[PDB]
RNA sequence: GCGGCGG
DNA sequence: CCGCCG
């Protein structure tokens, strides 16, 4: 697998929840600081979405900041899931594409 | 052949402190007790 | 599985104390991975194996709390979970103070020493009530005590 | 004091006899270094 | 008030100099370029290179000899002589003993114009028969030097030896409280150097400070 | 790190691209002569015993110096594939 | 760490120049008696704010140089627009990373001087400078903080 | 001497590639230049310890 | 391949005591193990070496 | 060979100076004795004494004026005065300005053999009436004089300021290992220096290394 | 080929 | 995993 391409453009997006289901029975946790940016970080946003008061582009890679406004929204309660592009929906057969794979290099 | 301690060789005491040596230092400025006494070697004491 | 409110209370805190340590540990081993400086020591072994018997004593704790039933029944006359009871010994007076729970609630630091259900002392207890007398082993021999009351 | 500066070391350190050895391991057995040199008949490989 | 450079010399070896007034914290700004210069700089003499009559390596041993050869040119690096002139950069001295006797570095034939300093150093000790006979090689250098940089060959089958040229073994200096001015915050910087022999503490001292003068020179021409 | 490295990955549109317009221009420096530079006036590269890295240090030293100025185009298809050999040879001793 | 962290001594009584001025004298003078020492918990500022004031961040260093203050004690330095109550040792650190990349403006918006230099404070110290001034310039950073990091760390003792 | 002069001056600025006993990522081989120097052991910057 | 001598620790005619070390193996120095040597060692942080 | 003593300076500030190559660890034995010097010895002009007419203490505020006693004392410590002889050991400056005025260092009144390169000194903005009359006191010494070791007494009610001697502010010195052919086990010393505008990197350099050598002539008298 | 040993 | 000795 290698990464050679134009913006694939495929669009079927994988949704990043922010809430974790059963740890104790039934209740819905925001998922730990650390496992969300594992997540989030360096991804880029398959449709836009205003959270807080900011607009997010569709396509924008939300750097560590973004990650963070998205957790601090999520406590207020504006967002459950997140639009991002991924390798797990990639339309190129063999490789995947800029804006699927994300930021990190 | 005689083989005289230099830079790439590795000590260690009865502990356990196993290490090589890093820099050969001229007696001139290594750390000497007010007595002109001066060590011999110094021992990290981070790996303590 | 059998709770007081008192029970339930303590073994969830508890349980909130374990997470916190938990993430600790975490933290902890995290480092030691990424020191990669002092290898083979009981570094890792340790951390691991510490975090390990803390998870292990979450497991016992979301298990018991995630299917425990709570008995509001401070107003009977029995002795049965969740009862207070008092044993006077014939012989030398002593007053006893005790109160059987479910296994996971026992505790002998607590103020009423709280003692299992499947406890031996335990069970000898269930199903009397203020007046009656009964017996068990202990190493000494064996001591009769005499139910003189039993609270909430 | 430190040798270097002569300045002291702010702070107590401390010193003494330690027992320290030298080990099996020269750095004799620490560097080949290559440029060119020979190769196998049957199989191509810079085998020494 | 200028420095009052006193002296205490007793020996060769031990030669205490005290020097104050100085102001605040020169003791020290001179305390330590000194020591460093003293023990790196300073020029000497070492036993070079040797030579055993049946002996053809340096791991070898010699009858009738306890020591062996390694325990014995280990000796002789801690041999000091002393030179007078410098028409005497490399001299070759030579001794050779035989029979019941203990060879001590006092039985080296004379040579007129250097002494030797260390007299009772232990060379070695020879049963009977023990026929001992050897040049060693002696130079003026500085620092310290391994007998693998030089390899000298004065004969095909003489062994190096590694270079020990410091002639001082210890320094260290002391600063004390003020003894004139009308300040109390002062300097009394007094400095104790310990010498082999072959030169002396004050002589040391002097070269030091000239080596140093002779470096700050070179700030002169900028480019 | 390297002088103005995030400049040059700023002027391509991937990384990798940056290395092979570095190295293919480093080898023109050479072949063609290394006298094939553009700037070589004020600022050229330099050395520390005698000033000399006027004449040949290092190849990739160059390029990316010579690519941190907005002198060289680099393209997918800018000169027709043998052309270019051709007249390089031509107008450069 | 050694570098950037701060003392706190003994205190006889209460640190009170929250309010009282024969508070900053009396209290500065039972200072200069054995009584209120250097770093005690004093709310407003603890004496030794009280008596060194640095108009230039090189004028505490000097002082320091000097031998009247230690890098990890509480003094007041004027910075390029506020008066700041820390210790040579954090100011200091600020001028190193400063140092470092030449926006020195850029430099003390990426660290914060309130607490000693913690491997975090750090690690994200040098996550922020790759995102903000580029990749080599961060590379310095790291050269910078790598040098100074080991010298104090042989002085420290 | 003049040798030395030479191969210190024929290295200006190429660097060379290390590597670390099990190569596990990326970062297992990094490329430094190289600074001709004294004994045999050979000199590693402390921060890229941690990669490999 | 490591050295192995035995050094006289003993000097001619010398009353002798049963069992006592008339020479020095390859480690050994007045009868006890040795190996390596006992420096004055100062326990503390240099720039980075 | 012969120390290469490089320079690169610009302006008056700030001054690069190499010097290589040097024998094993000299480059240290230099450099830290200058550094101990650029900072003590090196005479210039601080600040020593300030006094406002209608201000008593240290911490306070005059109406008018948005900074503070405290600001002002320390914009002062800023000020950079230069003497040209000896007959002036301590000068009184004086300076009185109201109303809506910025007050610069130019403000001050000029004094005979005085000359104040620290023009465009910020030292206070005057609001609608603002009185500010002061007189600041300046002296000729050496290193730092913490405002509390001095304690000048003009008026009564005046306040003592830490003394900002040195016009050198820090300085930072390298010893890099250099090569030659042969050997590579060399020091190279680069040292670089800051000053406020009084002297150049260069001047001080020079009085220091000259300080160095009068004190190394002071070894010459025993007793 | 099998023992030992470094990280 | 990579490496080296006998
Ligand atoms: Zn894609």
């Amino acid at each position: 697998i290698v990464v050679r391409e134009a913006d694939c453009g495929t669009t079927n997006y994988i949704s990043v929840p922010l809430f974790q289901p059963d740890e104790v029975t039934r209740s819905l946790r925001l998922r730990k600081r650390a496992d969300i940016e594992a997540g989030l970080y360096g991804r880029v946003l398959a449709r836009e979405v205003e959270v807080l008061g900011v607009r997010l582009e569709e396509g924008r890679y939300l750097s560590m900041d973004d990650v963070h406004l998205l957790i601090k929204a999520a406590e207020a309660g504006e967002i459950q899931e997140v639009p991002v592009r991924s390798p797990l929906t990639c339309q190129t057969r063999y490789g995947v594409c800029q804006k699927c794979y994300g930021y990190d290099l | 052949q005689k083989r005289k301690l230099q830079v790439g060789d590795k000590l260690a005491n009865r502990h356990g402190n196993k290490g090589v040596v890093a820099k050969i230092l001229p007696v001139e400025d290594m750390p000497h007790l007010p007595d002109g006494t001066p060590v011999d070697v110094i021992l990290n004491p981070l790996g303590v | 599985v059998k709770l007081t409110k008192a029970g339930y209370e303590r073994l969830m805190q508890q349980l909130e104390r374990e997470r916190e340590r938990l993430q600790e540990a975490t933290k902890i081993l995290q480092e030691l991975m990424e020191s990669s400086d002092d290898y083979d020591d009981s570094g890792l072994e340790a951390a691991k194996q510490e975090k390990a018997r803390i998870e292990a004593r979450i497991d016992s704790l979301e298990d018991i709390l995630s299917r425990a039933v709570i008995l509001e029944e401070g107003s009977g006359e029995v002795i049965g979970l969740g009862s207070v009871v008092e044993l006077e010994d014939p012989l030398s007076g002593e007053r006893l103070s005790v109160q059987v729970v479910s296994p996971a609630e026992a505790n002998v630091l607590d103020t009423p020493m709280k003692i299992s259900d499947a406890s031996p002392m335990g069970k000898a207890l269930l199903g009397h009530r203020v007046g009656d007398v009964l017996s068990l082993d202990t190493p000494k021999g064996r001591r009769e005590f005499r139910v003189v009351a039993i609270h909430g | 004091y430190d040798g270097r500066t002569g300045e002291p070391i702010e702070g107590p350190i401390v010193v003494g006899q330690m027992f320290i050895m030298k080990l099996y391991h020269m750095v004799e057995d620490k560097m080949h270094a290559r440029s060119t040199g020979p190769y196998s008949l049957i199989t191509q490989q810079p085998l020494g | 008030k200028a420095p009052v450079f006193t002296v205490r010399t007793q020996g060769r070896e031990y030669g205490e100099f005290v020097l104050e007034p100085l102001e605040r914290g020169f003791g020290v700004t001179l305390g330590n370029p000194l020591r460093r210069i003293l023990l790196s700089s300073i020029p000497g003499t070492a036993v070079t290179s040797v030579y055993i009559e049946d002996v053809l390596h340096e791991f070898s041993t010699i009858p009738g000899v306890k020591e062996d050869v390694v325990e014995i040119i280990l000796n002789l690096k801690e041999l000091v002589v002393r030179f007078l002139n410098p028409s005497l950069q490399t001299v070759t001295l030579l001794l050779k003993a035989e029979g019941p006797k203990e060879v001590k570095a006092r039985d080296f034939l004379p040579v007129a114009d250097v002494e030797i300093m260390n007299p009772d150093l232990h060379i070695a000790t020879l049963e009977e028969g023990g026929r001992l006979n050897m040049e060693v090689r002696v130079d003026r250098g500085v620092g310290y030097v391994p007998a693998e940089k030089h390899g000298i060959k004065d004969r095909i089958n003489a062994i190096p030896v590694d270079a020990v040229f410091s002639p001082v073994r210890r320094v260290a200096f002391q600063v004390e409280d003020t003894r004139l001015g009308q300040r109390t915050d002062l300097d009394k910087l007094t400095l104790r150097i310990w010498t082999d022999g072959s030169v002396t503490p004050l002589e040391a001292l002097n070269q030091a400070v000239e080596i140093l003068r002779e470096h700050l020179t070179y700030f002169s021409n900028p480019q | 790190a390297e002088p103005g490295i995030d400049k040059l990955f700023g002027m391509v549109d991937s990384k990798y691209r940056l290395t092979v317009v570095v190295a293919k221009r480093a080898q023109q420096l050479l072949r063609h002569g290394f006298k094939n530079t553009v700037l070589e006036p004020e600022e050229r590269p330099k050395m520390q015993t005698l000033e000399g890295l006027f004449d040949d240090p290092n190849a990739v030293t160059w390029a990316m110096k010579e690519l941190l100025t907005g002198r060289l185009v680099f393209g997918e298809n800018l000169v027709p594939e043998d052309r270019l050999q051709k007249e390089m040879e031509r107008l450069y001793p | 760490y050694y570098i950037t962290q701060v003392r706190k001594e003994k205190k006889g009584a209460g640190l009170e120049f929250a309010t009282p001025e024969e508070a900053l004298a009396a209290h500065e003078r039972g200072e200069v008696a054995l009584n209120a020492p250097i770093k005690v918990a004093g709310r407003e500022t603890s004496v030794g704010r009280l008596k060194y004031v640095f108009a230039n961040p090189d004028e505490a260093l000097l002082a320091v140089a000097h031998g009247i203050v230690d890098l990890q004690d509480v003094v007041t330095v004027r910075y390029m627009g506020k008066r700041l109550e820390t210790s040579p040792g954090r100011i200091l650190f600020a001028r190193i990373v400063a140092e470092a990349v030449e926006d020195e403006k850029v430099a003390w918006e990426l660290i914060q001087l309130d607490v000693p230099q913690e491997k975090n404070s750090l690690k994200d110290l040098v996550y922020q400078a790759f995102l903000r001034l580029g990749m080599e310039k961060t590379a310095r950073l790291l050269d910078a903080l790598k040098y100074y990091g080991f010298t104090f760390s042989t002085t420290s003792g | 001497d003049e040798v030395w002069d030479a191969l210190e001056e024929v290295i200006h600025g190429k660097v060379v590639l290390l590597n670390r006993a099990p190569t596990l990522h990326r970062l297992g081989i990094q490329a430094f230049q190289p600074v001709l120097v004294e004994g045999q052991s050979i000199q590693l910057h402390p921060l890229v310890c941690e990669a490999f | 391949g490591t050295a192995l001598d035995q050094r006289p620790r003993v000097v001619v005619g010398q009353r002798v005591r049963k069992g006592d070390l008339l020479a020095d193996g390859p480690a050994s120095e007045n009868g006890f193990l040795a190996l390596g040597q006992n420096v004055l060692v100062a326990i503390m942080p240099f720039d980075g070496y």
